[PDB]
């Protein structure tokens, strides 16, 4: 009668600056 | 006259490749990857108790 | 590329809040005193920690003094993981063309030679602090060089 619930992993990228040069509010999450 | 030199044979070793998972230690593990990780800046995990 | 450029990197830690890693995104133009030409390095050897001698970090006059036992480095791009700074000496780019970043309260002119100084100015010590980590990183204020020299005198003559 076990229950399982699924690890959740929380993480953020910003892929595309690597692409390009990004100048970012801080408050807003990219 | 006759006079020579010899060699009178090489030896060489070789390297044991060492899989991390046929250590018992891998118990500890649980051994995930990311596809892409150094994007990540900071990553949390979260989880019920 | 290692004669061209020189990517010595500056890492970047873990923890660092995002209220202060984007207060690097406004360091593009700067200058940071490299010990070494080592191809990765910390911000703890960058930062004003590195250089603080045995209790005493020096004032202004002799903050130019351990300037020269290092080598200047101009920041080329902010990675989210790392910092790329060019070292003045070895090469400049592949096109051999860098930019600064005026924090003077002065403009400057073309061809005329720029020496850069400590914080000396009135209203203008201004050391991003990375609140995350309890870093400072004062950044030296690049001048032209009838003032350069000038503030030098003005220091000298006033010890």
């Amino acid at each position: 009668g076990s229950i399982l619930s699924t690890i959740e992993v929380a993480s953020h990228r910003r892929l595309f600056d690597f692409f390009a040069r990004v100048r970012s509010d801080e408050n807003s999450l990219y | 006259d006759v006079e020579f030199d010899a060699l009178l044979g090489s030896y060489c070793n070789t390297l044991s490749l060492v899989r991390f998972l046929e250590l018992g230690l891998s118990v500890a593990c649980v051994c995930t990857k990311f596809p892409e990780l150094a994007y990540m800046n900071e990553g949390r995990v979260q989880f019920e108790v | 590329m290692i004669t061209d450029c020189f990517e010595a990197d500056i890492a970047i830690p873990s923890g660092i809040s995002r209220p202060d890693a984007a207060a690097l995104q406004r360091c593009e133009g700067r200058v940071v005193f490299l010990p070494t030409i080592r191809r990765q390095l910390a911000l703890a050897d960058v930062a004003h920690e590195s250089f603080v001698s045995g209790g005493v970090s020096p004032d202004t006059l002799g903050l130019l003094l351990a300037y020269r036992r290092r080598f200047p480095a101009v920041i080329t791009r902010v990675l989210p993981t790392r910092i790329v700074a060019c070292p003045v000496d070895l090469g400049l780019t592949h096109a051999g063309t860098v930019n600064l970043r005026n924090t003077s309260p002065v403009d400057l002119c073309n061809g005329d030679p720029v020496s850069l100084v400590p914080p000396v100015f009135e209203g203008q010590a201004t050391d991003v602090r990375l609140e995350s980590l309890d870093l400072t990183l004062r950044f030296p204020v690049p001048l032209p060089t009838p003032l350069a020299r000038e503030i030098v005198a003005r220091l000298v003559a006033r010890g």
